């Protein structure tokens, strides 16, 4: 009977206890990560703390490049993050073999969400305790944010952001929107957009942000990368001149 | 895929799943089976938790397994089919491939061993059912006359009774039986084993079906008639004194 | 097409004695008009006192011998190191053997 | 490795009851209402775009579904677990159906279909049942216009109208005072607005709101002409615009 | 309620799955081993504990090599270490057979990753008892790296576990500060035979031997060696003379 | 492991009784009350709607009388959805001995089967039974009309008139006591209707809450005959036998 | 609840324990090897008067020099035989020759642990240990005459004297005085007919009661009834002088 | 605590254990008495055999797994039918394939390799089985330990088994000495039997109930028992 | 191939078989009855490749019987040549296929008459008033289109066979040594012990 919170069944009150506490690994990394979009490009931006003076900086990250076009960034444990990063690519790659074009973002996501959903109604698969968040510019829709949860829900947004301080960040945004009236950052180049995303992200979390202290991602037409610390620092630089 | 061992010992040395598989055959109704000098006799009774059955099609609880052979049992039905279907293909196949029908005792050995193997095989669970089977081997006039049981135990016996009050009966048997002179009729055999049930089943003439097996493939059922006479003078032996 | 066969030439000779047997065989190794080698042995010594050899297809012949001997190996293993009688091991040949009647080692056998 | 879970995770209580199906069932009732009307031409089926986050875009979220170009779908329950349905639902209509008999299958025939899956969820090893409840309407030339339910356990029943969800009792106490067979199918949708005004909370405009009928043929949605037999689906989903017109004279 | 720390892949409410946790306790448990990244390759050390007199000396190697240019070494049931090591080599020759060059340390670590953590998706398995320090040289350059048994891990500059990780780890941040330049394979070799000598003391208990592997593009060509003869004996010294 | 989730489905109660069977039984009690009358000229198969509404498509439903051949039908208590997954490996299996043998199957042979294939539910596999019970009303050659019932056990027993579902105790009483041999098509769908009527745990028994069939031989033909009467035709019978 | 192949903190597998439990409970077997034969009796237990005793076969040939008695769940050792007689029947037709008792014991023994619900180490598809033990006896040119107790456990000991079953503390305590290295097949045949005697419930009679033995001449015989009633009345009267 | 993680093989217990293979360690500690040593020339099994009754006979406890291999059992003999049977395997496999006789330390790897993927899957059970391997290879004599565990060590000498720790320490004692017992096997197996007596108490070792074995130099891995070990009681 | 020869008269069908069995250069046996009972009112003659015959002919047999016992009933003998022409129709598209050509011969006891069906190897099933497998047909057919009445007496139905035999012992190349003749009527099946001289 109390087995109902082990595995993926059926609570009394129609609940899935696993998935809820799945949801919970899910901030883990108490990390934050927010993504907007520009008039032609995709950011995404997150905390990159690394504690250990052992570790090597450069090797620790929570973004990514799932296909030429696709970024991923990932809120929860590393080995469930590189779990579905390793699937990710797989599914894009073997969609571009059979069906003869790049995988949009949004049907990645689907796809990612689907095989989620199985871990949720499947006894012996356990559900990742992650937050897939995935961004392009896709050539038919444009700038796009597409985002998975341990429950295999996934919806496309404006902006969103997740992570243990995800309400302050998302209310912040919604402010901006009510305000602009428009559903993306009117700004031309990525570089103003990845600065609107960092200001945003400051204001939001109260916080200042060294060059080694952030994580970025741009989608543009045809590619995605993430910045160097180096590329970051004149994105830092810039927003510094106007406050 | 499902293999959960089922049936496995517990501390004391017992497998209590073939032991509650028994409790099931104690719950069936009776049956009962006694040799003759030329014959052998299968008595059954028939509950009546329900009464307004069509007697022409609902299944009977004696099976013939070939010509020669039949079976009856006490314990679950809808397990007993399966072990009457398994001996039915094996008696057949018998014949195809030694092109001669099987002994009593060799059909028998295999209900049992099909039954043992029940007992320590994964994901399932042991029959609920007990089993007679009479007959006469090819060519003999010896009559025979087994008994198995869940764990896939097996052996002969003069006469023998299984399920339901069986202990009342196999006491009245125990008794009523003598080795040394065995019925040397149909008609005495067929009494003997009428007398039996009615220590148990409580004046049933439609409670009480008789199968006899004579050699050579005779077998015969008898009808309430047949039957209910052999009640009649039976309750007359008790009067008359 | 490719042939799985092929024939390496060679005679062997085995005589029982009374109380002795002897098993001979030429040192040649062939294929078709070419010598392989003058000195290649075609009969060995299988333990407890067998000798063997399998003529015709060397590869077949080889594989024969090496699965034979190991095969006196495990009887030890599996019999208390008990020693394998020449009949028995002819009687296991025959196994050997036939477990290839669809696909033969191209070989005459003798011990 | 290697599901190991052989065996059934919905089993019978002492009291008769199957556990997992009655909390399946409690998890639809938690979610969003939605409904279906049918009308002498044609049916509706509608829900509330209960959108998690006003940064989401709540048109990426269908939960009116076209299953074949002549039935639809919606839900109440467990989103995810419809979203898969929706994909074993399409898929089975090609297998069991149209790759046999060339042409789409029958409202009742695909709903039996959807009700095979879910009942095996109920019964095969290792799974949990589904966490909702479908309204499926279609139509085919041999039964017209219909309209099912099917719920966890793989049980389904045509309706004239009904409701399924959060406030599926009131709603259908509504419908049935509202509900003749002589209803038209704007007349419908009417009715199908004003109902799902009672369960929405917020916001109830064409944004928030999602609906979709089975109707008159689209030869303006086939895509192509030359084919005489090929007169458009049947199913269309109703745009913001369509809806709010229709709002102004609620 | 309780129960959740006895299957493999449960959440516990607080979103953690214990019967990893339970598995680092058996890699802490474990003899001490480190890592170290030098300017042009890494070293690999380890503490082996001197049960008996009967031990064989050099015979027990616990340092284990994958393909020819990768070290691995760990901490906690060396039987389960075999046995990751097993699966790595599968892994490398699979790469090597597929794409002719040898596996690069980072693609190598995910193989490894990915098979670790999958021994945390089911109950029908039970997590790894090692944390795993490996690393080599490809390329572009030298690579450390550490595994735990959850499948999570980073690239290194100095990487330890088992009992005395707290003592090495602390040894190891003083060089990364000393040295921004970074140190040589040579240098390393001596420093990685202090760092376990030093590490020896919460364990200062039974007598131990020592171990070193090291790959290095200029001092072994870029292929994983073992550290013997003299130049093993010259390490001892310089550890057993700061050790006092 | 996963034993710990397993409920055993299969296995004997200390008394020899199969659990799953019992409570699959118990749950049949509560589903709408099924009656099968069979007369010297035919057979009957009634069967009341359980839960109805006004919105409830009656025309186009069927939850309770379904045809498996044109000369064999069942009368459906329990799970509708189990019932169907019955229901059409009974219909392919009817076709199977149909194409092996070109003649109809006998009604016991097809009605055996399917208890069959409930039997291996109780003894092997690991799956909960199927919580259905059928009564089934066909006609063949060999023994004219039969009434057969088979439940989540796999026994099945012959009958002149039965009932499944819930209330039979008062059902069967009430047959049993009007029931007689020499009955007649149309007496027994009078009886089959009263003993509906005085069973019903509704207020009335309306048309909209029955489905009703027989399986007779028009004497104007000479074969059988399967009418699963329509709406109207049910109100209209209602009526006749004096319900209204 | 608990795998079938879990060791105890003793360690001990707890099934195959609970199966020597169950062994405990069967009729007793006893088996006596000598220079001239080796002697193997057993307590045939019917349990009811019209139970026709010599259906009760615990007592069964695997081979012309080899024959074996069984006690506990009898039931269980119809495979075993079954497997027994094939390995001695395969041995020969691949060597021309007879299996040696010890081998043909080995081969039985490895079915012992072949269960579990998927044990890692090959496919041991068997739900349960066996609940029978039995008593192996043969002869053969290399160790002659010979008698194992093959137990559920996989092991299987050689022995000069067994007794296993309900009565075994018992009988073995007697074998153990009783047995010596140059005990005549009559010797051995009326101590088996004694001891049977003195740990069965009912009074020994050649119905409740089988002999067998094993010789390199005859191989492998059961005793008809006539034959044991004989020793029977031979042994009652040995008891009786003194 | 313990209980409620000592039920399978799968299961860590809070502490980091594994709880069924400490018990599978039991079953060993429960074995009968065996002992190893070697030289530089030889390696040398000594064990002593345990009888159920005065009827019956003492079990061996040494498998010969190739020509120049071997091994000693203490705990389920069954177990140790199937490790040395899966030994002998891989010996003749080397051969066959690769005309290659097996290295001591590879059997060792391979043995510790099977054992250990019985102790991290659910459904199998851990060996019970503890085994001292011997051998004469391409690098001289060798002694090796097997734990159930799956840990393998390579010693001069050791022993398993009940009390077996009296003829360990003694071993411990005697190193410096036996290690130089090259080219005389009777003192290498002597010093064997001296070191095994130094775990008796119950009795004293017979002449059918000692068991030794040896494989060296110039000797194939040979089996006395009996008459055969008489000159050493 | 084998003599195969099949008729149905008013109230039996006759079946004749011919008793040689001929291996290469020699003739093995002279008195092979190539025909088995499948039920007490139903018997099968049978001709082709030399193993398939029989292994065909006792595989129906078995499975008859034991659908006979499992149902207490005797199939149809239209039932039975269903069941016979689905086997042949699987094996003619399987691995080795069964190379057996049929003659099924019974009595309805329902229909209260008799019924002759010819089935080859294919699973081309007919019914008839008579039939034959391979060649005999083409010498006997004519005799057969000549004299056949459907109210034709068993008396005058081994007359017509008879004369069918004497065409087939004359103008065929092979000695098939005679044949085996057997009624199946209302009574079951009996073999006519006398028709080396009728």
């Amino acid at each position: 009977a109390g087995y109902d919170r082990h595995i993926t069944i059926f609570s009394p009150e129609g609940r899935l206890y696993q998935v809820e506490y799945a949801f919970k690994a899910t901030n883990q990394t108490n990390i934050n990560s927010l993504a907007v979009r520009g008039k032609d490009c995709t950011v995404v931006i997150s905390q990159k703390k690394v504690p250990d003076k052992l570790l090597d900086p450069t090797t620790v990250s929570y973004i990514f490049c799932i296909s030429r076009t696709i970024g991923m960034v990932v809120n929860g444990p590393i080995p469930d993050a590189r779990n579905a990063a390793l699937r990710a690519k797989a599914e894009a790659a073997e969609f571009r073999y059979k069906y003869g074009y790049d995988m949009p973002c949004d049907v990645l996501a689907k796809r990612m969400a689907n095989l989620s959903q199985i871990y949720t109604q499947r006894a012996y698969m356990r559900p990742l305790g992650v937050i897939l968040t995935f961004v392009s510019v896709d050539e038919e829709l444009g700038p796009s944010i597409y985002k998975t949860d341990p429950a295999g829900y996934y919806v496309g947004y404006k902006a969103t952001a997740t992570g243990p301080k995800q309400q302050e960040i998302t209310t912040n945004l919604e402010n901006h929107f009510k305000k602009s009236k428009i559903d993306h950052i009117n700004e031309e180049s990525w570089e103003k957009v990845v600065e609107f995303a960092i200001t945003h992200m400051i204001d939001a979390l109260g916080t200042e942000f060294s060059k080694n202290d952030l994580e970025v991602g741009v989608a543009t037409k045809d590619k995605f990368f993430t910045l160097s610390a180096e590329n970051i620092e004149e994105r830092l630089v810039a927003i510094a001149e106007q406050d | 895929g499902y293999d959960r061992a089922l049936s496995i010992f517990s501390p004391d040395g017992h497998i209590f799943q073939v032991e509650y598989a028994l409790e099931a055959v104690k719950r069936g109704t009776c049956a009962v089976g006694v040799k003759g000098k030329n014959c052998v006799v299968l008595g059954c009774e028939r509950r009546s938790t329900l009464k307004l059955q069509d007697t022409r099609i609902t299944p009977s609880k004696v099976s013939k397994i070939d010509s020669h052979v039949v079976l009856s049992f006490s314990g679950l039905n809808a397990d007993s089919r399966i072990l009457i279907e398994k001996a039915r293909v094996e008696a057949q196949s018998h014949r195809l491939t030694l092109e001669d029908p099987v002994t009593v005792e060799y059909l028998t050995r295999y209900v049992a061993g099909v039954q043992q193997r029940y007992t320590q095989s994964g994901g399932v669970r042991p029959f609920g059912v007990s089993t007679l089977i009479a007959g006469f081997d090819p060519r003999d006039d010896e009559p025979k006359l087994y008994q198995t049981e869940p764990s896939g135990i097996y052996s002969s016996w003069s006469a023998q009774t299984i399920g339901r009050n069986s202990k009342t009966v196999r006491e009245f048997l125990e008794k009523n039986y003598d080795r040394k002179e065995p019925p040397a009729t149909v008609e005495e055999c067929v009494k003997l084993t009428v007398r039996s049930l009615l220590e148990v089943v409580q004046t049933g003439a439609k409670n009480i079906e008789i199968t006899v097996v004579k050699p050579d493939s005779d077998i015969v059922a008898l009808s309430s008639e047949e039957i209910n006479q052999y009640v009649t003078q039976i309750e007359q032996e008790k009067q008359e004194q | 097409q490719f042939n799985p066969y092929g024939d390496n030439g060679g005679t062997i000779l085995g005589i029982a004695g009374e109380d002795f047997a002897v098993l001979a065989g030429d040192t040649r190794n062939i294929t078709d008009y070419s010598i392989n080698s003058r000195y290649e042995p075609k009969v060995f010594d299988c333990g407890d006192n067998i000798v063997m050899s399998a003529n015709g297809f060397a590869a077949d012949g080889d594989a024969l011998v090496k699965r034979f001997k190991n095969s006196v190996k495990w009887y030890h293993f599996d019999h208390n190191d008990k020693k394998l009688s020449i009949n028995s091991a002819a009687r296991n040949i025959q196994h050997l053997l036939y477990g290839k009647r669809f696909f033969p080692y191209y070989v005459h056998t003798i011990i | 490795m290697t599901d190991r879970y052989s065996f059934s995770l919905t089993t019978f209580s002492p009291s008769g009851k199957l556990g997992q199906i009655d909390y399946a069932l409690t998890a639809v009732k938690q979610g969003v209402t939605s409904l279906g009307i049918k009308a002498t031409n044609g049916v509706v089926i509608a829900t509330e775009k209960k959108s998690s986050s006003p940064l989401a875009m709540s048109e990426t979220l269908s939960k009116v579904s076209l299953l074949t170009p002549d039935i639809g779908a919606v839900y109440s329950g467990m989103g995810p677990d419809y979203r898969v349905l929706v994909d074993k639902s399409r898929k089975v209509a090609h297998t069991s159906y149209k790759r046999i008999y060339g042409e789409y299958p029958p409202t009742k025939l695909l709903v039996s279909e959807v009700a095979k899956i879910m009942q095996e969820a109920t019964q095969s090893g290792g799974v949990r049942p589904f966490g909702v409840s479908l309204l499926i309407a279609g139509h085919d030339e041999f039964n017209g216009f219909s309209l099912y339910q099917v719920d966890p356990s793989g049980s389904y029943f045509p309706w004239k109208a009904t409701a399924i969800g959060k406030g599926s009792v009131a709603a259908k106490t509504f419908l049935e005072k509202r509900w003749n067979d002589e209803l038209e199918l704007e007349d419908a949708i009417h009715i199908a607005l004003l109902t799902l005004k009672e369960s929405v909370e917020g916001e109830f405009n064409g944004d928030t709101i999602e609906l979709a009928i089975i109707g008159d043929e689209n030869p303006d949605l086939l895509g192509y002409t030359g084919i005489p037999t090929d007169k458009g689906p049947r199913f269309r989903k109703l745009t913001s615009q369509e809806i709010n017109d229709r709002l102004e004279a609620l | 309620g309780t129960g959740y720390d006895l299957s493999n892949s449960v959440f516990s409410p607080d979103g953690r799955n214990f019967q990893v946790e339970y598995a680092v306790k058996a890699v802490e448990n474990g003899t001490t081993s480190i890592g170290i990244k030098c300017n042009d390759g890494v070293v690999f050390a380890v503490e082996k504990l001197i049960t008996s007199k009967l031990l064989v000396p050099q015979k027990n190697v616990k340092i284990q090599v994958v393909d020819r240019h990768i070290g691995c070494v760990y901490s906690g049931l060396i039987p389960d270490g075999r046995h990751l090591v097993n699966r790595g080599r599968e892994e490398a020759a699979s790469f090597k057979k597929l794409y002719k060059t040898p596996i690069p340390i980072p693609a190598f670590a995910d193989r490894l990753g990915q098979y670790v953590q999958a021994h945390t998706l089911y109950n029908s398995v039970r997590p790894f008892g090692v944390s795993t320090i490996f690393g080599g040289v490809d390329k572009n350059g030298a690579h450390l790296y550490m595994l735990e048994p959850s499948g999570s891990y980073w690239g290194y500059k100095g990487a330890a576990t088992g009992k005395g990780r707290q003592s090495a780890k602390a040894e190891l941040e003083k060089l990364v500060d000393h040295h921004p330049e970074g140190l040589s394979a040579r240098e390393a070799v001596k420093q990685a035979a202090k760092i376990i000598y030093l590490a020896h003391e919460d364990n200062k208990e039974k007598d131990f031997e020592l171990e070193i592997s090291w790959c290095s593009l200029s001092e072994t060509n870029g292929l994983h060696k073992f550290v013997k003869g003299d130049l093993l004996q010259e390490a001892i010294d310089f550890a057993q003379k700061e050790i006092n | 492991g996963s034993r710990r989730y397993d409920s055993r489905t299969t296995i004997f109660s200390p008394e020899g009784r199969l659990y799953q069977v019992e409570y699959a039984l118990e749950s049949i009690s509560h589903a709408g009350t099924a009656i099968g009358i069979m007369a010297s000229d035919g057979i009957v198969l009634a069967a009341e709607r359980k839960v109805t509404s006004t919105l409830l498509e009656q025309d186009t439903s069927t939850e309770k009388l379904y045809k498996l051949n044109d000369k064999i039908a069942v009368a459906v208590a329990g799970l509708t959805a189990d019932a169907e997954i019955l229901i059409n490996t009974a219909r392919i299996h009817a076709q199977n001995y149909l194409k092996t043998y070109n003649e109809d199957i006998p009604v016991e042979i097809l009605v055996r089967r399917l208890s069959d294939i409930k039997q291996g539910y109780t003894q092997h596999g690991g799956l909960r039974p199927f919580g259905v019970s059928f009564i089934y009303a066909g006609y063949d050659d060999r023994y004219g009309y039969q009434l057969y019932t088979s439940n989540p056990s796999g026994n099945y027993t012959g009958w002149k008139a039965i009932s499944v579902g819930a209330n039979t105790s008062a059902a069967q009483t009430l047959l049993q006591m009007d029931y007689k041999d020499d009955m007649k098509v149309d007496d027994a769908i009078e009886l089959a209707l009263k003993t509906l009527s005085k069973t019903t745990d509704s207020s009335a028994l309306t048309y909209d809450r029955l489905e009703f069939a027989t399986i007779r031989k028009g004497a104007n033909d000479g074969e059988v005959y399967q009418k699963i009467f329509k709406p109207q035709e049910i109100k209209d019978i209602l009526v006749k036998t004096g319900i209204t | 609840d608990r795998g079938v192949s879990t060791f105890s903190p003793e360690g001990r597998l707890f099934q195959v324990e609970y199966s020597l439990e169950a062994i405990k409970l069967g009729s007793t077997a006893i088996g006596i090897a000598t220079k001239e034969g080796v002697v193997l009796g057993v307590e045939k237990r019917a349990t009811s008067p019209l139970l026709e005793s010599d259906s009760i076969e615990k007592i069964v040939e695997i081979d012309r020099h080899i024959g074996c008695a069984m006690s506990g769940l009898t039931a269980d050792a119809r495979s075993m035989i079954e497997h027994a007689r094939t390995a001695a029947v395969t041995h020969n037709l691949y060597y021309d020759e007879d299996i040696n008792v010890e081998s043909l014991t080995q081969s039985v023994c490895d079915l012992a642990l072949r269960f579990g619900e998927g044990a890692s180490g090959e496919e041991r598809l068997m739900s349960r240990p066996f609940g029978v033990a039995l008593l192996i006896a043969g002869h053969d040119a290399d160790d002659g005459y010979q008698l194992f107790h093959a137990e559920p456990s996989g092991t299987f000991y050689r022995y000069n004297a067994k007794a296993i079953g309900s009565g075994s503390e018992g009988a073995q305590a007697e074998l153990l005085n009783e047995w010596h290295s140059s005990l005549t097949l009559k010797e051995a045949e009326l101590l088996v007919l004694k001891i049977l005697k003195q740990v069965m419930e009912e009074k020994l009679d050649e119905n409740n009661a089988q002999l067998s033995c094993i010789t390199k001449q005859d191989g492998f015989k059961i005793y008809d009834n006539e034959k044991t009633a004989e020793l029977i009345k031979e042994l009652k009267e040995k008891e009786a002088a003194e | 605590f313990r209980n409620n993680y000592d039920g399978d093989t799968v299961t860590f217990s809070p502490t980091g254990r594994l709880f069924q293979v400490e018990y599978a360690l039991e079953a060993i500690k429960q074995g009968s008495v065996t002992v190893g040593l070697r030289s530089n020339t030889h390696a040398v099994l000594v064990a002593l055999k345990r009888n159920a009754d005065e009827l019956s006979s003492y079990q061996k406890k040494i498998i010969k797994c190739d020509e120049h291999m071997g091994l000693s059992l203490a705990g389920l003999a069954p177990d140790a039918r199937v490790l040395s049977n899966y030994l002998r395997q891989q010996c003749n496999y080397s051969s066959l394939v690769f005309n290659r006789k097996l290295a001591v330390e590879r059997a060792g790897h391979l043995l510790c390799d099977k054992a250990q993927k019985n102790t991290q899957s659910y459904g199998g059970r851990p060996y019970g089985v503890g085994l001292l391997i011997i051998g004469y290879d391409k690098s001289g004599a060798h002694l090796l330990e097997f734990q159930p565990s799956g840990n393998v060590t390579e010693l001069y000498g050791t022993a398993i088994g009940a009390r077996s720790q009296g003829a360990k320490t003694y071993l411990e004692r005697t190193l410096d000495t036996f290690i130089k017992i090259d080219g005389n096997p009777d003192e290498l197996i002597k010093a064997g039997v001296e070191a095994i007596s130094q775990s008796l108490r119950d009795e004293s070792l017979t002449v059918d109930n000692l068991s030794i074995a040896i494989v060296g130099k110039d000797t194939p891995f040979t089996i006395y028992d009996g008459e055969a070990v008489a000159k050493y009681i | 191939m084998d003599i195969i020869l099949g008729i149905r008269v008013q109230d039996s069908v006759i079946l004749a078989s011919s008793k040689a069995v001929t291996r290469g250069i020699s003739v093995l046996k002279d008195s092979d009855d190539k025909t088995r009972q499948l039920s007490p009112h139903t018997l099968m003659s049978f001709a082709g490749e030399a193993g398939d015959t029989v292994q065909f002919a006792e595989y129906i047999q078995a499975n008859i019987q034991l659908y006979s016992i499992r149902e207490d009933y005797e199939l149809s003998p239209q039932a039975v040549s269903s069941f016979v022409r689905q086997e042949l129709a699987k094996s003619i598209r399987s691995r080795r296929p069964y190379q057996v050509n049929v003659l099924i011969g019974g009595y309805d006891k329902k229909k209260n008459k008799p019924e002759l069906y010819q089935i080859d190897y294919l699973g081309t099933k007919v019914e008839l008033p008579y039939g034959a497998h391979g060649y005999s047909g083409f010498y006997t057919f004519s005799l057969l289109d000549h004299h056949y009445r459907p109210d034709m007496t068993t008396e005058e139905g081994l007359d017509l066979l008879k004369l069918c035999v004497q065409e087939l012992e004359k103008r065929m190349p092979m000695d098939f040594k005679g044949v085996i003749v057997k009624i199946v009527d209302k009574d079951g099946i009996r073999q006519v012990d006398d028709f080396q001289a009728q």
